[PDB]
């Protein structure tokens, strides 16, 4: 693109561009970014530089926001446009746009010339210039990072020991950790400073009593008992306090998610293990303090009368900081997030037991979240997710009772990361979850041995796997021929009795509307819904005489230059 | 219902799926435009049963929620009948009808397994109103600290798994629902629902309990919509008035020196979508004022129940055993100056708001904001005289400043001769209670707040005859109202459209001595300094009732 | 360590340059040399933050990291730092004794790996966490090197806690001396624009709860920096502080807080400052009326005021006198009038009476030599409304001769620059101050293409009339779109309209001999369209009978022919 301009040729550079646009903007809201030259920038740089556009209004703001080398690209594009109709295309992002026009204009050896620019755009409007700002909505709320905590001092000329906050530093330090071309000593520096606000918020709990040793054990067989209720009481007690609860916990999920990417730097590596390691093994033994404390919606019905302990962080972040926090993008910290669910299993299932720690301890707590990802948006996630299961399905391979009982959320899952993932996602997302669905589903289909074994997991399994194939998108299409394909050879009956339960929930929808109408996607997925089931020895023989003819009659209806639509017609869109 | 129909089908919904449930002739109208609306564009008629249907299903709230909000009921209709005007209250007991109700209340519940705790602790006869109001503050205390550790994000792929399926099921683009109602002539400009987020939210409110669905649209916006299972049967009401001050506000708009400080009026949307279920979006982190009196209270070593247990002992050991009643209000000025100096003090709510901005900066252009647009509402109130501001009925926008309110509902016979609605405000004309005047100014108070509440009278006055031609039918069917209210309303005869006629003259008068300089110097805006020179006496807010709670 | 034989030049001249060094070994030698010589009391250190220092470090860097240096380094060696305002996480020991019920009661079965394993933990997080203050310091002092925004966030919160810690009878020693550093250290500081200045010291003040009761000027005189917003704390704090006594420092805070309001330039947080201020109540009638739009009933009370002024009552507070008769120059501004105080302009006000400029005339040639002999001696301290005087003076002169000077367009492009220069001193939110600059540039791209019009018909002197020049219908169609708002203020629209008729009567006076030749039609009679205009937009503010007064210069050549006569008796009628 930067090789030529005035070029005659691009009347045929037409047939491509929105093709592009979306599949430009569609990723650069989102791909973040990587070690900061030239990132965003590119796909930016991509959007202006191209040549109907209410597209490329948005990544117009990013060049004047935040970078200091497209400024003269984007206001040079940002002249030409100026008739009418531009007021209600630039409509959503204005308090963004002419935010950004306010950041430049400024005297210093800052330029000359695209100040002047700037002082063109803002004089050739005059009246499409203030009438679409009004007074300010986003204001500043002393927000995640802002909070402060105030810890105790002492300073060396006052007798009573002061007060004063104890993390000032915690926007720019963590500022300072991300960024890249940053002197070492500073980054090392701001490691030692940043983890000890997280070493300060668990100090008050890394005493352990005296008789402890043992007591674990009392915990864990306690699990295993009836009726537990507690003492009748009547006291007051403290309340929630919503919104300082919340800044303090996503505040400490955004130190210990900093020492999850503090691993990844090199003279930083070993010693972010060692604190790891030594949290994520602090962080295992509080969690049978979250099954022995909630265990209280149980044992009677309500016993309403309880202690309920006084509202602390219920350490259930890890929760949320494994999943969330290493579905990163440099990826040498996605070895962290294997090795620290290797650990946790390992402790997990060292002091709980090995078969009753799939049942109440920290595995499916997190296994939950791990099914949770795999809905999220942002491809980032949804890598975090299929690597999170497929360290799941490795370790709880032999000694699951486990995977059984939780088998329609895993499929699920899997099924909805093939489901829907944009197009410009790297294709090792869509292929390397369809091979773990193969593994996990020859994992749990090794014992049905007959026809008849189709109770409850078996039934909703096979419901949900053979009553999907249409929709769209044919990774997830020829997912599913490829599963049905692969357990049916693992006590290998035929296909049609692996749908002869949901063999009539998925044809009502293919005969219901005849065709000609609900587009083009569910459209060739009921008609390559169609391959799989004549493709086979013994089904579906009648009736379909009117469903021949209407696509027979959709191909012989040439579809240049006639009515081979419903709504949009072949100028709008190609 | 044959060009635009989804800017029908959410109130054609409920309105046919209403009269046509609790009832001739009307629903068989309503039937034509859903079978009409229904030819044209089928999928987007059965597009729509999808969202309305599951909408309905799965967001049945719980089985603790309706014992919480049954309780917080029971309580604020407690100290209702308390100090409704029971008694001089000489040891009281409860009334024969508080029994009946809660007696019949058992089959309002969950079956199974309330009935033997809470059935044992009302029946035993005990509730003389010191064990029933202090035991439902236990029980309302215990409840809402076990609704604290729920989960706060909720994931939508196991709450409704079918909303989370909802936009691979992609086609014909559902606009965005609450959008038609303000106008903007264009209509080809809407945002339409991409995808429904994950990790739906769960709002513990102080009185009631909801949860909110988040929609990112295809633009790139996420937008959030308070979804309540219970919404009660005024709210209807609320809505129309809804479709009222947004109704001003092209005119508003386009005048002169209104425009320059830019009031409007930012009032929200409220669409429908059951006969019990409507969705409005309460977006991300804005609260009430009553929350920032639980947060300070609560953040002191109180609670909002010393305050009414403080001005109770207080009034009724001034009765019992020793009756002296110099009269209530004397009496009732002593009590609040005990309020407002011992407890909840002065400048509560700017040392809320100074301590919770960041950047000084961002605060200042916070209330010179707040102090216009609460100016819009305080006219909003004073039109079409609508009732007590109880300080959780109004809620404070937290980015901006802006400020709007549930609970529109304008609601005397005290004149049986022109019986129907829009008679006095009882004994102060609006709500500027000191703790907010405190953070209003005392300079944006003048300069801000009352050029306002003088700009908008005059300039709703002379476009030409707006007035009028609106608050014919929204003041007539606030007549319907009253009529149906009742079990009187078979007295439609043509005394109707001059008994609209009238309370139309008692508003367009009464948004006009707030409104004309008349022909001498005045100062400017004398009715506005003298409504609020009463509005702020404290021998003004002793009387009033102790749910406006005017210390805060 | 005691040897004076040296001068203590280079204590002073490189060695607080030394901080500058950006190297880490140097840095840190500089600053072990200075920490351990100095005392430890931190009172006494506090005061050799302000009382030494002499170094100016003119306009560069923010200095404050040293000076957390010489207080953060007399902190104690405590080894627990115990947080308290967080509630912290469910705790180990506590949390397993809530189970009296069933007796479980594992004794001593530790033989497994967790004897390997619990007691790991318990030699570990006693020595894990550890934390003593020195540590905890030390690491934060290289963030504030990579970034300027922790310096502030640390300040802020130190500032007003070791302040706690200075008792009275060195109360006013204290205050007299941070007077003589946030603004005459015999330094200005131009140390940055838009970022991190004087704020550090000037949010922190705000957060003392009064030590800065005297000054109330140096509180004033930081607004040609950052910190518009940040002293309005400063000034606004005493009336929620003050008693009755001592008001003059009260009703000085009010002043000059005013004349701030004047400098940001928004009316609403101004007038209700007057009424709850002032002492007549005419001013209160007064300004009252002027915020509806009503100048002619305030210039009446004014002029009501002044015959009840300087009389036995009360003595006007020595500002009124001003604010009657400085809003009865606006409240003549607004409406029209511009003849009449022509003559008040020449017996005062030298720097008024190019404001007044537009006194019905067009054409500024009985006296092109007669005014910059007031220009060139008012530029002195530039504006960019002055600069666009004198921007405006060659502007004509270039339109008077052939080919002129061409001295403009490198005499507005610095008009412009005085203009970002203004900008820049004002904040960063949209301010309404920044209204009239976003006119301003409406204007600068105004003069320049003023530059392209007359002189793209100079030099067409071709005679090919009617049929070449188009782009007289192009680019004055264009100036037809930059309408602006029909709400923003009458002073800015009656500067567009009669300066656009200047540039209008350009294009009349100076086709005066190419006027026989033929009178397709050329002649231009579109003064009627800023006429018409400014009628309607001057009828939709207030004032009906300006907008009456303002169709009198319409019996010119005739202005009747498209649409103008429709809009005219529409307008005129319609009023």
């Amino acid at each position: 693109f930067r090789s030529i301009g005035g070029g005659r040729f691009e009347n045929l550079y037409r047939s491509i561009k929105p093709i592009l646009q979306v599949l430009l903007q569609s990723l650069n809201q989102m791909i973040l970014t990587a070690r900061l030259p030239h990132e965003r920038e590119l796909y930016v740089e991509l959007c202006i530089t191209v040549p109907y556009l209410p597209f490329l209004m948005k990544p117009l703001v990013f060049a004047l926001q935040q970078y200091p080398d497209l400024v003269s690209q984007g206001l040079r594009t940002l002249e030409l446009c100026i008739a009418e109709y531009f007021d209600p295309i630039i409509e959503p992002v204005i308090d963004d746009v002419s935010k950004a026009l306010f950041n430049l204009l400024q005297p210093q050896p800052f330029n000359h010339a695209i100040s002047h620019n700037v002082v063109r755009i803002l004089g050739k409007l005059g009246g499409r210039n203030r009438q679409f700002l009004k007074p300010p909505t986003d204001l500043t709320e002393k927000t995640e990072l802002d909070i402060d905590a105030i810890a105790d001092f002492k300073i060396n000329g006052m007798p009573e020991d002061v007060p004063l906050s104890v993390t000032p530093g915690i926007q720019s330090a963590l500022n300072i950790l991300q960024s890249y071309k940053s002197d070492i000593h500073y980054r090392k520096s701001a490691y030692k400073y940043l983890t000890c606000v997280l070493l300060l918020m668990t100090k008050s709990s890394a005493e352990f009593p005296t008789n402890y040793t043992e007591l674990l054990k009392t915990a864990v067989n306690s699990i295993k008992l009836e009726r537990i209720g507690i003492e009748k009481n009547f006291d007051l007690e403290p309340t929630v306090n919503k919104r300082d609860y919340s800044n303090q916990e996503n505040l400490f999920l955004r130190l210990l998610e900093s020492v999850f990417y503090a691993t990844s730097i090199k003279e930083l590596k070993d010693d972010a293990m060692d604190l790891l390691n030594n949290l994520l093994d602090h962080f295992c033994l509080l969690q049978v303090n979250t099954t022995l404390l909630n265990k209280r919606n149980y044992n009677g019905t309500f016993n309403i009368d309880l202690k309920n302990p006084n509202f602390m962080l219920d350490s259930s972040l890890i929760l949320d900081a494994i999943p969330f926090a290493l579905s990163y993008y440099i990826p040498e910290v996605r070895e962290v997030g294997v090795l620290a669910y290797k650990r946790i299993y390992e402790k997990s299932c060292l002091i709980y037991g090995e078969e009753l720690a799939l049942s109440h301890s920290f595995i499916p707590e997190l296994a939950k979240q791990f099914i949770h990802l795999c809905y999220d948006e942002t491809y980032y996630n949804k890598r975090g997710g299929v690597l999170g299961i497929k360290v799941l399905i490795d370790n709880v391979k032999s000694s699951s009772v486990f995977l059984k009982k939780y088998q329609y959320n895993l499929a699920n899952g899997l099924l909805f990361v093939l489901k829907d993932t944009q197009s410009e996602a790297p294709s090792a997302i869509t292929d390397s979850a369809e091979k773990l669905l193969i593994d996990l589903l020859s994992i749990t289909f090794a014992d049905v041995k007959e026809e008849d074994l189709g109770n409850k997991v078996l039934e909703n399994t096979l419901t949900d796997i053979v009553c999907e194939l249409s929709n769209a998108n044919p990774k997830v299409r020829n997912a599913c021929q490829k599963s049905l394909h692969t357990i049916s050879n693992l006590t290998g009956i035929p296909i049609v009795k692996l749908m002869d339960h949901s063999k009539q929930f998925l044809l009502s929808p293919i005969f219901a509307k005849p065709l000609r109408a609900l587009p083009f996607t569910m459209q060739i997925g009921n008609v390559d819904a169609i391959t799989f089931c004549l493709s086979l020895p013994n089904t579906f023989l009648t009736f379909n005489e009117e469903l021949f003819r209407l696509l027979q009659e959709s191909i012989v209806l040439a579809d240049a230059e006639d009515e081979s639509l419903s709504t949009n017609i072949q100028k709008t869109t190609e | 219902a044959k060009s635009y129909p989804q800017a029908l089908h959410f109130q054609l919904r409920t309105t046919k799926e209403d009269f046509a449930v609790i009832q001739r002739q009307p629903w068989e109208y309503l039937q034509e435009l859903n079978n009409i609306l229904k030819t044209a564009y089928p999928l987007l008629a059965l597009s729509l049963e999808s969202l309305v249907a599951q909408i309905n299903d799965r967001f049945k709230s719980t089985t603790d929620e309706d014992l919480f909000r049954l309780i917080n009921v029971l309580l604020i209709d407690g100290t209702l009948n308390y100090n409704r005007l029971p008694f001089p209250r000489k040891n009281p007991k409860l009334p024969e009808n508080t029994e009946k109700n809660l007696v019949k209340f058992s089959t309002t519940l969950l079956a199974p397994y309330i009935r033997p705790k809470f059935n044992a602790d009302f029946i035993d006869n005990k509730p003389d109103y010191e064990t029933y109001i202090k035991r439902l503050r236990y029980w309302r205390r215990r409840l809402e600290n076990k609704l604290d550790r729920a989960s706060k994000k909720e994931n939508l792929e196991v709450l409704c798994p079918h909303l989370s399926n909802f936009h691979h099921q992609k086609f014909e683009d559902i606009e965005i629902p609450g959008q038609y109602l303000l106008n903007k002539d264009n209509n080809v400009h809407f945002i339409k629902i991409a995808r429904f987020l994950p990790t739906v939210d769960f709002v513990r409110g102080t009185h009631s309990s909801y949860r909110r669905l988040m929609i990112r649209g295809h633009d790139g916006s996420v937008h959030s919509f308070a979804v309540q299972y219970p919404a009660v049967r005024h709210s209807r009401r609320e809505e129309r008035m809804f479709q009222l001050y947004r109704l001003f506000n092209k005119s508003l708009s386009k005048n002169v020196e209104t425009r320059r400080r830019s009031i409007q009026f930012n009032l929200p949307i409220a669409i429908p979508l059951s006969p019990q279920v409507r969705i409005m979006n309460d977006s991300v982190s804005f609260t009430t004022l009553h929350e920032i009196h639980n947060e300070f209270c609560k953040k002191k070593g109180f609670d909002p129940d010393d305050i009414q247990d403080f001005m109770a002992d207080k009034l009724n050991a001034a009765h019992d055993d020793a009756l002296p009643a110099p009269d209530m209000t004397i009496l009732k000025v002593e009590i609040f100056n005990s309020i407002q100096t011992m407890f909840v003090p002065s400048n509560v709510l700017k040392d809320h708001f100074t301590s919770l901005f960041t950047q000084f900066e961002d605060f200042w252009l916070f209330r010179k904001q707040f102090a216009s647009q609460y100016s819009s509402f305080v006219f909003m109130s004073y039109m079409m005289m609508i009732n007590n501001r109880t300080p959780h009925k109004i809620h404070v926008d937290k980015t901006s400043g802006n400020v709007f309110t549930l609970e529109m509902l304008p609601s005397d016979l005290s004149l049986p001769p022109d019986s129907p609605i829009f008679h006095n405000n009882e004994p102060v004309p609006f709500r500027l209670t000191p703790n907010i005047q405190s953070l209003i100014g005392d300079s944006a108070l003048e300069g801000i707040f009352a050029v306002n509440l003088f700009t908008i009278s005059r300039a709703l006055i002379e476009p030409d005859n707006e007035l009028n031609t609106y608050l014919a039918l929204f003041i007539r069917d606030e007549i319907i109202s009253w009529f149906s209210n009742l079990h009187r309303p078979i007295i439609e005869n043509p005394q109707l459209r001059e008994m609209v006629q009238t309370n139309v003259d008692l508003i367009i008068r009464k948004v006009a001595q707030l409104g004309h300089l008349n022909s001498t110097p005045t100062v400017t805006t004398q009715f506005i300094l003298d409504c609020i020179g009463s509005a702020v006496s404290p021998r003004n807010l002793a009387r009033t009732d102790v749910n406006f709670m005017p210390w805060f | 360590h005691f040897n004076n034989t040296e001068i203590t030049v280079r204590m002073e001249q490189p060695f607080l340059v030394g901080t500058r060094v950006e190297d880490i070994g140097i840095r840190k030698r500089f600053m072990t040399i200075l920490d351990n010589s100095l005392e430890r009391d931190i009172k006494e250190r506090l005061y050799y933050v302000i009382r030494d220092q002499n170094w100016e470090f003119i306009a560069d860097y923010p200095w404050l990291n040293q000076a957390l240096q010489l207080l953060y380094g007399s902190f104690n060696r405590e080894k627990e730092l115990s947080l308290k305002n967080i509630y912290c996480l469910s705790p180990p020991s506590i949390l397993q004794e809530y189970l009296p019920e069933n007796a479980e009661m594992v004794t001593e079965v530790n033989d497994l790996e967790l004897s390997n394993f619990v007691k790991g933990h318990i030699a570990s997080m006693q020595g894990l966490c550890r934390i003593i203050s020195s540590d905890f310091i030390d690491s934060l002092i290289e963030i504030f090197y990579q970034d300027p925004k922790a310096i502030h966030r640390a300040w802020v919160t130190l500032f007003p806690q070791v302040y706690k810690s200075i008792p009275k009878n060195e109360k006013y020693g204290f205050v007299r001396s941070i007077i003589t550093l946030l603004s005459k250290p015999y330094h200005t500081r131009q140390i940055s624009s838009r970022t991190n200045v004087i704020n550090m010291l000037l949010d922190s003040i705000s957060k003392i709860e009064s030590l800065e009761l005297p000054p109330h000027l140096v509180k004033y005189l930081a607004i040609s920096y950052n910190a518009w917003y940040q002293s309005i704390n400063i000034l606004e704090s005493i009336q929620s502080n003050t008693s009755i006594d001592n008001t003059k420092i009260i009703e000085a805070n009010e002043d000059a807080l005013l004349e701030l309001y004047v400098n940001l330039q928004e009316e609403d947080m101004f007038y209700g400052l007057w009424r709850r201020r002032a002492k007549y109540t005419e001013t209160n009638i007064g300004l009252s009326y002027e915020q509806i739009g009503l100048w002619d009933k305030a210039q009446q009370l004014y002029e009501v005021a002044q015959v009840k002024a300087r009389s036995g009552a009360l003595p006007y507070s020595q500002s009124e006198y001003a604010l009657w008769e400085d809003n009865w120059i606006q409240c003549a501004e607004k409406l029209q009038h511009w003849d009449v105080l022509t003559e008040l302009a020449k017996h005062e006000g030298f720097t008024d009476l190019l404001l007044e400029c537009g006194w019905r005339v067009a054409d500024w040639n009985s006296d092109r030599d007669a005014l910059e002999q007031s220009v060139k001696s008012v530029m002195d301290v530039p504006t960019p409304r002055r600069q666009m005087f004198k921007t405006f003076l060659a502007l004509q002169n270039f339109a008077e001769s052939r080919k002129g000077d061409q001295e403009v367009r490198k005499l507005c492009d610095e008009g412009i620059q005085l203009s970002l220069i203004k900008w820049v001193s004002l904040p960063i939110r949209y301010t309404p101050a920044h209204k009239w600059l976003l006119h301003g540039f409406q204007q600068y791209m105004e003069f320049l293409e003023a530059t392209q019009i007359y002189a793209n018909l100079h030099t067409t002197t071709v005679q090919n009339l009617d049929s070449k020049a188009q782009e007289i219908k192009r680019i004055l169609q264009a100036w037809r779109d930059r309408l602006p708002n029909t709400w923003d203020d009458v002073n800015m629209w009656n500067d567009l309209v009669t300066w656009r008729q200047h540039a209008f009567q350009v294009i009349n006076n100076a086709y005066l001999p190419l006027i026989p030749a033929l009178q397709a039609y050329r002649g231009y009679h579109e003064i009627a369209w800023v006429i018409n205009r400014f009628a309607h937009v001057a009828r939709k503010h207030n004032m009906p009978d300006v907008c009456i007064s303002q169709l009198a210069r319409i019996y010119t050549l005739p202005n009747i022919e498209i649409q103008e006569a429709f809009l005219k008796l529409r307008e005129q009628a319609k009023c």
